[PDB]
Order: structure tokens, then sequence, then C-alpha cells
RNA sequence: CGUAAAGCGCACGCAGGCGGUUUGUUAAGUCAGAUGUGAAAUCCCCGGGCUCAACCUGGGAACUGCAUCUGAUACUGGCAAGCUUGAGUCUCGUAGAGGGGGGUAGAAUUCCAGGUGUAGCGGUGAAAUGCGUAGAGAUCUGGAGGAAUACCGGUGGCGAAGGCGGCCCCCUGGACGAAGACUGACGCUCAGGUGCGAAAGCGUGGGGAGCAAACAGGAUUAGAUACCCUGGUAGUCCACGCCGUAAACGAUGUCGACUUGGAGGUUGUGCCCUUGAGGCGUGGCUUCCGGAGCUAACGCGUUAAGUCGACCGCCUGGGGAGUA
């Protein structure tokens, strides 16, 4: 699980208004940080299929959130992917 | 998920008249209020009421002429998977006129007989009998 | 009134949702019978029993519960009432044509029961004779004075006499019945609530149904 | 489409299908009217002519269709602005054999060495093969190795399914709850596609204590290529790859809503008399009985096989055959 201090840091970084933990950029950034940490986990632990199912659930949730943000506001989507570093 | 709130409305009405509920409480909409107006005008229900401004809640007070219910049958005709649009000479009669067919026409939602008097067609919301 | 509503409900589990319009629910989950719903159906029931007694029809009240049937069999018989008290034989109203053979047997065994044919062959015929007389009297009772096809039918407990209300529904006879929480009120033409097991409740209800039915109209 | 044929073994998802609620609009669908057309002949409805009828023929109707012109949003579809009630995120906690890696512990089986001790042990319905007269079995001591974790243990718990049971640590997935905040339809299902997927089996390298296909011996039997016994190899165990099937079942696909009840289990929480594993509510997950209803019946029955809605998969008599 992502730590409370780490989630607070990402919420404060990606929220242009205070207490914006539910916004699409904050959710996508939280999911991206957990995905990078789990890639570091699964490199040491292959064959963890039960945790990889939760990883794929988080990947699908992040992709659907990014699709919604791309449909809603393309400038916010481009700014988020250019400060996160994904979808080349 | 929920795709047909109108079918959920008629489903709740049918389950209430089967379970002898006096009133059915559910979320509402403009189409739900229109169908409740048609049912109240034709006498299949007693009353309908909207409560609340944040979450509009519809209450229908079901009526019973006997121990049995008033509505003998209620079915959804136009579905999200299949919408039925019929013209003024093609919209049907339920029970050879003893029932009604709630139809959404170009000027409003009303009885099939009222739509035939108005000379308009549309999609049949439901069959009431 | 102060006479009704004192009787409280028992058997707090396995009640009926059809009964649930008649329970208070107070006294920590004990199903108390509501007085204001008990009384008006009771008043209308006695109005319609006054209507039946105006026709001079048969009332046919039945009670077969333990420690109450001995009160039922004697207390509610003023002059012309008709009772069933114990060992309620199934299907009496539906095949009363062939129960008429048994009641003619009861009439013939009651005729010359204290003299003559049953006194000859003093003991060996007579012990089987007395056992047959007492079992047939226990089985029928007031049916011999009833004479078949009653106008109304009164029931002291719908759950215990669910068979009786079923064949009364089959024959179209109106049913006046006191029910409990566990009993079904759907098949009863005139449902009144109360406690079936209570000796006080059964005695006061029997006195109430014996009241103003003795005379009918005239 | 539980049992007659039929729900993919399970899940994630592209296209596609459908989509909560409020306010503005050309109207694309849709609706209404009109026009152009939809050849004539042939079905249809009123008439005539053949002596009647078939047959011919006058007019109308019909050709349910396709284009063009005019209208508001009643609904669906697009655009614009919203809302939270669907979905999700954060704070604080709770239970759990959920998964991956490592370490360790205790019974017990087997083997080796040794001490005591003698003529049987083992096995079966009976025996016999087998072990033991080179000392078995039995008892005790020390050592070695592998596998599974007695009790707790449960009509318990977790996981999408397969499945997961000693203890401890590390990494990690999911679920649930009081309360508050946030985003604002971001949702449901998903043919192809991808991933997971018991046991048996296959490849390479290890390990191998019990168990044990194959194999051998002895029984049984008329025969016994078996059931039984005595052994016993692959395998069962570990690492990395395949295989992708099961009576993979709840023979019941997933999501959402509504619909009488009772008895328990498990797991959170609010109040009461802080005095108790005592009382009253609200959630989740579950076990059994049962009302209406449904069903051919058995039965299912708020976790439906009841009442509907969205989407996908499958069936069209048995055998041949899930075969070529």
């Amino acid at each position: 699980s992502l730590s409370t201090e780490a989630t607070a840091k990402i919420v404060s970084e990606f929220g242009r208004d205070a207490n914006d933990t539910g916004s699409t950029e904050v959710q996508v950034a939280l999911l991206t940080a957990q995905i990078n940490h789990l890639q570091g986990h699964f490199a040491e632990h292959k064959k963890d299929h039960h945790s990889r199912r939760g990883l794929l659930r988080m990947v699908s949730q992040r992709r659907k959130l990014l699709d919604y943000l791309k449909r809603k506001d393309v400038a916010r989507y481009t700014q988020l992917i250019e400060r996160l570093g994904l979808r080349r | 998920s929920m795709q047909d709130p109108i079918a959920d409305m008629l489903t709740r009405i049918r389950n209430g008249q089967a379970a002898n509920k006096a009133a059915v409480t559910m979320p509402s909409s403009k189409l739900k209020v229109a169908i409740a107006n048609v049912l109240k005008e034709e006498g299949f229900i007693e009353d309908f009421k909207v409560e609340g401004d944040t979450k509009p809640e519809l209450e229908l007070t079901l009526k019973y002429f006997q121990g049995k219910a008033v509505v003998e049958s209620i079915q959804r005709v136009s579905r999200p998977g299949l919408r039925i649009y019929k013209r003024k000479d093609e919209l049907p009669k339920v029970m050879a006129g003893l029932g009604i067919a709630v139809v959404s026409t170009s000027k409003g939602v009303m009885t099939d007989r009222a739509a035939r008097q108005a000379g308009l067609g549309g999609e049949i919301i439901c069959y009431v009998a | 009134m102060l006479k009704a509503g004192v009787h409280f409900g028992h058997q707090t589990r396995y009640w009926n949702p059809k009964m649930k319009p008649f329970i208070f629910g107070a006294r920590n989950k004990v199903h108390i019978i509501n007085l204001e719903k008990t009384v008006p159906m009771f008043n209308e029931a006695l109005a319609e029993l006054n209507k039946i007694a105006s026709r001079k029809g048969k009332i046919l009240f039945v009670g077969t519960k333990r420690a109450a049937s001995e009160a039922v069999k004697d207390a509610a018989l003023s002059c012309d009432q008709f009772f069933v008290n114990h060992r309620w034989l199934g299907g009496m109203l539906t095949n009363w044509k062939t129960v008429r053979q048994s009641i003619k047997r009861l009439k013939d065994l009651e005729t010359q029961s204290q003299d003559g044919t049953f006194d000859k062959l003093t003991k060996k015929e007579a012990l089987m004779r007395t056992r047959e007389l007492e079992k047939l009297e226990n089985s029928l009772g007031g049916i011999k004075d009833m004479g078949g096809l009653p106008d109304a039918l009164f029931v002291i407990d719908a759950d215990h006499e669910h068979i009786a209300i079923k064949e009364a529904n089959n024959l179209g006879i109106p049913v006046f019945a006191i029910v409990d929480t566990n009993s079904d009120p759907d098949g009863v033409d005139f449902v009144i609530p109360g406690n079936d097991d209570a000796i006080r409740a059964v005695t006061l209800y029997l006195g109430a149904v014996a009241a103003t039915v003795r005379e009918g109209r005239s």
C-alpha cells in the first residue's frame, strides 16, 4: 500500500486547490506512483498473480480515468501526461 | 447498472401491487412525473407526489378496487435495446380499448386514445391493463 | 373496552405478515394485540351474528384446544346453540351425506341406551357398546341437534381449526373466527383477534357471542 | 439454457450494444402535413359485359417504400453548462489458510550405528509371498533425510476462479465499517484479444521419508491381465519453462432495481445502567427452513429458478460425434 505521507505529498502536489483528493489528476498520479512501486515489487517477485490482478485493476482504472480526462479537457490531459511521463 | 428507469418505475409499481404496498417511493424524473400524470388521469393509481428539491422523490399511492389490484398487467414496450416508434394509424389498443398504451408523442406524453384524437404518433412508453 | 385487549399475544416467533397490521409490538418484542383494531371488527362480527340469529340459523361454534374445550362444550350452550368440542373429524361438512349414516348410528345408539336391548347380554356386548357410545358422542357432540348445513360457522382458533375454515370456504359458509398471531386471517370471512390459549379470553369471547344471539329477532 | 439440448473454468478489457438527473437548440432518429414518385398487368372494394361462372374491363384503394419543404422538445442521439444519488479517491481502523520470498519449530514414518533380549514378526475372511537362526519384531540412545502441519478446526474465514491450514519476518493484493471531504456519469456488459487456471502429464536441473500408476511374487476364483497382501519405478516435493483440460458444479454468466418472514454463524460500528461473553438499532459476507410467485415436477424462494432492464455465451431429436 502507498504510505499516508506519500499520498499526502501527491495530493498536495497535484491539487491546485487544497483538499482535492478526488480529482482525476490526483487519482491518476496516485495510481501511477503505486504502479511504479509495484513494478519494483514484481521485478523481485514474479509469479505473484494475485497481486498482479490488483495491479491490472489499477492499470485499467488509471486508463479509464485518463480516457475520461482526455474526453473532458485535452489541455489537462496533455499537462498531466507531460508531468507524469507516460503514454508515448 | 440501471439503464431503463422507466422500466424500473413500472417494475416497482407491479411489485408494489403484487406485494399489496399502499405506496411506492422511488427517485423521480420529468418522464416519471408525466407517466404518473397519465396513470392518475386514467385512474390506475390514486395519487402521485414529488418530495424534495435536492433529490426529487416520487410517491405513488396504489389503489385497489377489490382485494385484487387495479392494474391487471403492466409491461414496457419501447426498451433501450429495442425502441418501438409507431405512427397514428399504427399505435395499438390494449384489451381492445379497455386498457391503455402510454405513448410519448410530439406534444406530450398521454394515452394512446388521446394521441389518436390529437392525430399524433410517437413511441409507446408502456401497455397498462 | 376493558374486557378486550387484556389478552396478549404469545408465540413471538412464527407469526404472520397478514397478522402484522394488528400488532402493537411493545413490551420488548412481545407481539401485543392492538385493541383499537380488535374492537370494530368484533362489533361488526356481532352485528352480523345478530343478522344470522335473526334468520334462526345454525351457529356451529368449534373449539378443540387443550384446557378450553371443557368450557366450550357447556358454557356457551344456553338453550339452542351448536358446538364441537373434541376430536374434530375431518371433512364433516364436505361429506356430511355419509356422516349422516354415523349420526343416524349415534341416534340409534342413544335410543334405548338405558333399557332393553343394551341391557340384555349384560356385560360382554355392553362394554363395547359403552365405548362405542362414548367415542361417537365425543366425535360428534352437538351435531345431532345441529342437523347439518349450518348458516354461519364460529372458530375459536384458526390455526388449530384451519381444516374447518377450509371446508367452510369450500361450502361457502361464512366464518366468524378469533385468530392469533401465528394463525392465518386470509380465509376467514369475519376475522377478530385475541389470545386462543387464554382461559379468560376464551370465556369472555364465548360469553360475548352467547350474548344477544339467544333471542335473534324475536 | 439447475436436473430434458443448452451459462465459455474464471477474470481484465478494444471495437460494438446500452446508459443516472437538471437547464438552453438546428433537429439526426422519431412525429405531423404537403409535393414528386413508387410503369401497366396481378391480390382488394363498388359496377358493366360475355345466357351464368372462370375470363375481360371502368374508377377508386393499395404498392406498407424513397427523396424534397415547415415546426417544438415528449423521448432517443450531438454540443454547452450543471448536480450527486451511480462509480471512484483520501483520513482512521477491523477481521482473514488472499499471494510471493526466506527462516525456524514439534509429533510421526523410514534409514544407519549401538545397548538389552529371544524364536518369532508382518499380513489376512483364512492364509501365503516377505523379514528373522549371520540376533528379526519389541525397548532405549545418538545421528541423517524428505514430506505434510494432530488439537485449535467450525452447517468457520479469504480469493475472480483454480485454490489457500504449524510458527515468525519481509514485500504486497483485495474486502468491510462510524464519520467527514473531494471529482462529477468518469458507468454496465464485452464478440475478437490478453491473463489466471486442480490433478494427471511433458522438458532441464535437483531431491526422494512415506505413498504409489507400471512391474514382480503370493492369494482369491472355474478363470483373475482385478478387488486383498508383500514389495516396488515414474510420479507425488523444489527451481524455471510448457500443457490449458475436470462432475473446472451452485450442473444456476455479469451488473442494477423491487418484493412477505423466521432461526443461527462470522465480521465492523451507535445508544443504554462505564458496574457482564446483558438489552435496543444500523452495514457487509454467509448456513438452514419457509410465504406469495414461478416451475413439467423435484424444488427455487430477498445471496431466486419471483418481477423487470442492459450486454455476452450457448441449444434446435437420439446414435454416428465433440468423431473425421
